[PDB]
């Protein structure tokens, strides 16, 4: 019967104090970021219209993430005032991460089919498709979220805090879940990647100004870099913690270990939304420049 | 509200939106490549085989993908109008004579006034070192350091004047961070320059989807 | 030959250009104003007239 | 012989320049500071004619002040129900190069031309209901700038040859060469009374040409670079230039010298139209900031932005009644404000 | 020139069925929009169907309402009117009439020489005319007057007012389209002018050519109902 009660309040301690910066800093990150791009909405309309489109989209979805930031501190440390909140809590921060990694995805979908079939996507990108594929992600999130997290708000009454505050740990459940949630997302970024990377290295076959893109490249290997940092670990943890709680046991000072390290990954996994900020918008030599200087 | 022939007049209006409609897709999925060459440039060579697999125009199908080459040698005119009617060309085809050793410097100052115009920023240039088998058999005979003196190799290796022709008309091109130029070495019977042609169109369509897609 | 004959031309054309009658500027600028305020009230840009005249309204 | 022909050929420009200073004891922008200035002008969108799949490089409004007919890089030469946005005509046009397009005063033609070298004459009222060409007018070795209908069989078309030249429809050949400019021709604006004509031809320099003779009466000096677009005051003995130095300036064919200059230190690009208004209190100019600035033609102030282009305003026209104002731009779009 | 020349007439007994054809050639039938006007042994017009161009609205008269069918073969150059189960009422000659629509259009201008059917044994804007065989001399100034139930001044401006010549055994021809326009090849004798709803038509020289029956039309409902017969004569 290994025990989390120092863990929890351990928790309670240390990612409190990494959740107040990051907090902080992605509140106003995101802030100057929807403000950037509803400028080059606003202005630099014709041929910034769709990449910007996507990007309010996970700049929205970040701060949904950051709002929900401090309600869950705040459940996580004082008990439950009023369980539905918890669950809403619960909704809101699943809602919001999912649809971020989604629309990073779709990010990268449409930056490797641009790049790898220049003509088609040329001919069929349009703000009008773009915001639809967006809207449907945003329907798809946001009734994909309900069904995982009523009922844990069925049990949800004052435990909240992180240890079992997502889903059940049933494997019928767990092994579907991870999949479409581990190996397609960061499959299809990867690969979207790394083609996308190998296609601009390839265009010194054809030309020597390839050397102009050597910023898309590092953009491109940034994008997936952040992807890995912020979303491998978290998931991982919940592998060796589905490991451990429906499979081989590990000894209790491991068992703490593996559920610190999780937790300390939600954090990680929280950290999204400055490392998007930071990555997606501030790597825009446009937006660095113009939104700098105004 | 409307009168039965003010709504006859919307709907004929609607039938002409219709056909104009149609006719976008085929507008928009053009690209068009200004061609740009010389009298000795062999343009017209390579124009009559091209076509075979005032200003003219050259309509051919490459890969399914509507073309548009427009020849402007017969008038060709310098002031901000005349060369402001291509600044939605896709990129500019330009021609020279590589085996014209002592015509290579006027070849060289016209492309640096295309390239510099300001209003081909937005294009790209395929330049296309035409006569090729000439420019070897000139270049076992001539020395390319009587007329050029920055050569630096041996003036009787091909690959040495090759790089040095496609080095002095890169250094011609002042702004770097616009379109790219491509280059290649093909003469009029390589039976090949559409499919360079389209590749290099292509490159540049993909340059704009990445100048779109803000990944810079 | 040539180069005399368009130059010859050329002054012509100067010296046909310089004996014409010169107007005086400024009754030239008052009778510019003239027909300016002659008309001025039948200009729909300078007065916008009301939408029921309006034939472009919205 | 020839040292000598250059030396009275300065002496007849001396000549001509003391004429002109000696006429000119005080300017226009002394004596209009008396009088009312014009005030705000506030304009808006109220029809936004869409359809055009290129750029527009020319529009000109009928005579019926209700249609206008618009030419661009798609080589189609749409016409269009101003008070319903309704398209009435669309003109497959044979090159797709088009750079001016026309309406005959009667209303039946309208012309088209462009790198062709060739002015097109387009008629709209036929048995058969589809407009067809009823004359290629060739014969210009440059390429057509802008062509403006005398009656429906004379049409003066000027071009990048330098040299303007009447047309006799009918006969299709060209009766008046216009000659005397040396270099490209961009825009010409006929007289109200349609007995002169005047031209600007990238020398910075605009000719007041004799339709009945043929010969340049006056030559305007003046500006810094090419005067792409020139209109004709509505009284008649006025007109004013745009160029490529961002400065609008208006000459008088009475006094031969220059009246104003409408020019400000914001805007640094050239202008591509310009059309007075009815009564010529307004002189509305399109420049390439993707906007039109009013100027007040008599104190030489903005008097608004024409706001609204998302691209330059490569055409602006108004209407014979002067109700309206047409302009239209790269953007594919002609949007008409009042 | 413009031609427009339709086919098919016999006796067919009532309660049949049958099909006009009108070919044309010589102009652009894709942008004509067509009409089908008829006209009993010794009546005036009556319309009947309008397909528009593109085939994109298709009216009826709504005593012909159902049983007609009017279809358009752009590529055939052909215009094609299926009815069926016909009454004594039909017996007639079908005129076609192209009219294309625009600013500063002529609708309604050329007619084709109908072919006869002869069967064997509201909303609508009424307007009348009261006139019937005007004596009239030649070369002197007369003035033929039409009536409209409703008003035909729209806000447009423009009132839809049609007149139009029928010679003596001659399909009828266009002289004045929207009260006031002279139509093209009408000499300039033919004048008309009117208000509301009182109309008039003044011709002001009286030859060889002006002998016959005139009609108003309104345009501004699609049923599009004629007028009566005023059959000029000559004194």
């Amino acid at each position: 019967d290994c025990l989390f009660d120092g863990v929890n309040e351990l928790m309670k301690t240390l990612q409190f104090a990494v959740h107040i910066p990051t907090f902080v800093l992605g509140l106003l990150l995101n802030l100057l970021a929807i403000h950037g791009f509803s400028t080059f909405l606003k202005n630099r309309w014709p041929d910034y219209a769709a990449t910007s489109i996507y990007m309010i989209n996970l700049a929205v979805f970040d701060l949904l993430l950051v709002l929900s930031l401090p309600f869950k501190m705040v459940l996580s440390q004082v008990q439950s005032p009023f369980p539905s909140l918890c669950t809403l809590v619960e909704c809101l921060y699943f809602v919001s991460m999912y649809g971020s990694v989604f629309t990073r995805c779709f990010i990268s979908m449409d930056r490797f089919l641009a790049i790898r079939y220049p003509l088609l996507v040329s001919h069929l990108r349009s703000p009008r498709k773009i915001f639809g594929i967006c809207c449907t992600i945003w329907v798809l999130v946001w009734t994909g979220s309900i069904p995982i997290y009523s009922f844990h708000g069925k049990v949800e009454k004052y435990m909240c805090f992180h240890n079992m505050s997502d889903d059940t740990w049933s494997a019928k459940v767990f092994f579907p879940l991870e999949v479409f949630g581990f190996l397609l997302p960061m499959g299809i970024m990867g690969f979207c990647c790394s083609r996308s990377i190998h296609i601009l290295l390839g265009r010194r076959d054809h030309t020597q100004d390839w050397v102009q893109q050597k910023a898309c490249i590092y953009s491109i290997a940034a994008s997936l870099a952040v992807f890995v940092v912020s979303f491998l670990p978290v998931h991982l943890g919940f592998f060796l913690q589905f490991l451990v709680r429906n499979s081989f046991i590990v000894e209790c000072r491991a068992k703490q270990s593996i559920s610190f390290f999780l937790q300390l990954s939600m954090c990680f996994s929280n950290v999204n939304c400055c490392l998007d900020v930071f990555c997606y918008y501030f790597v825009i030599k446009e937006f660095r420049m113009n939104i700098r200087a105004h | 509200t409307l009168s039965a022939e003010d709504k006859a007049a919307a709907e004929r209006s609607k039938e002409i939106d219709k056909c104009l409609s149609r006719e976008k897709t085929y507008v928009k999925r053009l690209v068009k490549i200004l061609l740009l060459g010389a009298d000795n440039s062999g343009k017209s060579t390579f124009l009559k085989q091209m076509r075979i697999i005032g200003i003219h125009e050259y309509d051919f199908e490459i890969k399914n993908v509507p073309f548009k080459m427009v020849d402007v040698g017969g008038q060709r005119s310098e002031r901000k109008r005349w060369f402001e009617c291509f600044d939605s060309v896709t990129s500019i085809l330009f021609l020279v004579d590589s085996s014209d050793f002592n015509r290579l410097t006027e070849s060289l100052n016209d492309f640096e006034t295309i390239v510099n115009n300001r209003v081909f920023s937005n294009v790209s240039i395929i330049l296309f070192l035409n006569k090729t088998d000439l420019l070897e058999e000139k270049v076992q005979i001539v020395s390319i350091k009587d007329y050029f003196l920055e050569f630096e190799g041996d003036p009787h290796c091909l690959r040495d004047v090759q790089k040095f022709l496609v080095e002095c008309f890169r250094n011609k091109r002042r702004d770097q961070q616009q379109k790219p130029l491509y280059h290649h070495f093909t003469t009029a019977i390589n039976t090949e320059n559409a499919r360079l042609i389209f590749r290099d169109v292509k490159d540049t369509i993909l340059h704009d989807n990445l100048k779109q897609l803000m990944l810079q | 030959t040539a180069s005399i004959a368009q130059a010859r031309k050329l002054v012509e054309q100067l010296k046909m250009e310089a004996n014409i009658d010169r107007i005086k500027v400024s009754k030239a600028a008052a009778d510019l104003m003239a027909y300016c305020e002659a008309h001025a009230k039948e200009d729909p840009l300078l007065t916008p007239v009301p939408a029921s005249e309006n034939p472009f309204r919205e | 012989e020839l040292d000598q022909l250059r030396q009275e050929a300065e002496q007849l420009k001396n000549q001509i320049r003391d004429a002109r200073k000696a006429c000119a004891d005080a300017t226009l922008s002394q004596i209009t500071n008396n009088i009312d200035p014009v005030g705000r002008i506030q304009m808006r969108t109220r029809r936004t004619l869409r359809g055009h799949l290129a750029k527009i490089y020319a529009m000109h409004w009928g005579t019926d002040s209700r249609l206008l007919v618009s030419a661009s890089q798609d080589g189609k030469l749409i016409i269009w129900d101003s008070y319903t946005t309704n398209k009435v005509h669309a003109i497959p046009l044979r090159s797709s190069w088009v750079m001016t397009c026309a309406y005959a005063p009667s209303g039946n033609y309208v012309a088209c031309g462009g790198l062709d070298n060739i002015c097109s004459i387009y008629n709209l009222k036929t048995r058969e209901g589809n407009v067809r060409v009823s004359r290629e007018l060739a014969g210009h070795t440059g390429y057509l700038s802008c062509c403006r209908f005398l009656d429906d069989n004379q049409i003066v078309t000027s071009s990048g040859d330098t040299t303007c030249a009447l047309w006799d429809i009918e006969t299709g050949q060209q009766t008046t060469t216009f000659t005397g400019h040396t270099g490209d021709v961009m825009s010409l604006s006929l007289a109200p009374d349609t007995r002169l004509f005047v031209s600007g031809a990238c020398d910075a320099s605009a000719k007041l040409w004799d339709v009945r003779e043929g010969m340049c009466r006056q030559t305007f000096t003046g500006h810094e670079s090419d005067i792409n677009a020139i209109c004709f005051f509505p009284n008649g003995n006025a007109f004013a230039t745009g160029s490529d130095d961002a400065t609008c300036r208006l000459f008088d064919l009475r006094a031969d010298q220059e009246l104003m200059t409408y020019s400000h230190d914001n805007i640094i690009c050239g202008i591509t139209s310009v059309s007075f208004s009815k009564s010529g209190r307004l002189l509305l100019a399109g420049y390439d900031d993707f906007n039109c600035n009013v100027w007040d033609a008599l104190k030489a102030d903005r008097a608004g932005v024409l706001a609204g282009h998302d691209n330059r305003v490569s055409c602006l026209g108004v209407t014979d009644d002067g109700m309206a104002v047409a302009t239209g731009s790269w953007d594919s779009f002609l949007k008409i404000w009042n | 020139d413009v031609q427009l020349v339709e086919s098919g007439g016999g006796l067919v007994q009532p309660g049949g069925s049958r099909k006009l054809s009108c070919s044309a050639s010589g102009f652009a039938f894709s942008s004509f929009g067509m009409h089908w006007v008829r006209q009993a042994p010794e009546k005036g017009l009556e319309w009947v169907a309008y397909i528009s161009s593109g085939s994109g609205t298709i009216y009826y008269a709504d005593t012909v309402k159902g049983r007609f069918t009017i279809s358009r073969d752009d590529p055939k150059n052909t215009l094609f009117l299926q009815m069926t189960s016909l009454r004594s009422e039909d017996t007639a000659m079908y005129y076609c009439v192209r009219s294309i629509y625009y600013y500063g259009s002529s609708p309604f201008d050329f007619w084709g020489q109908g072919t006869t059917l002869t069967v064997s044994s509201s909303s609508d804007i009424v307007m009348t005319q009261a006139t019937s065989s005007v004596p009239v001399t030649p070369g002197e100034s007369v003035s033929i007057s039409c009536r409209s139930s409703k008003s035909l001044l729209h806000s447009n401006g423009n009132t839809y007012l049609y007149w139009f010549l029928q010679r003596p055994g001659q399909s009828p021809q266009l002289l004045i389209y929207r009260m006031s326009n002279l139509a093209s090849g009408v000499p300039d004798r033919f004048s008309g002018s009117g208000s509301g709803t009182a109309f008039t038509l003044t011709i002001s020289r009286l030859e060889a050519e002006d002998v016959g029956v005139y009609y108003c039309m309104q345009h501004l409902e699609y049923p599009l109902t004629f007028g009566a017969g005023t059959k000029l004569e000559l004194k």
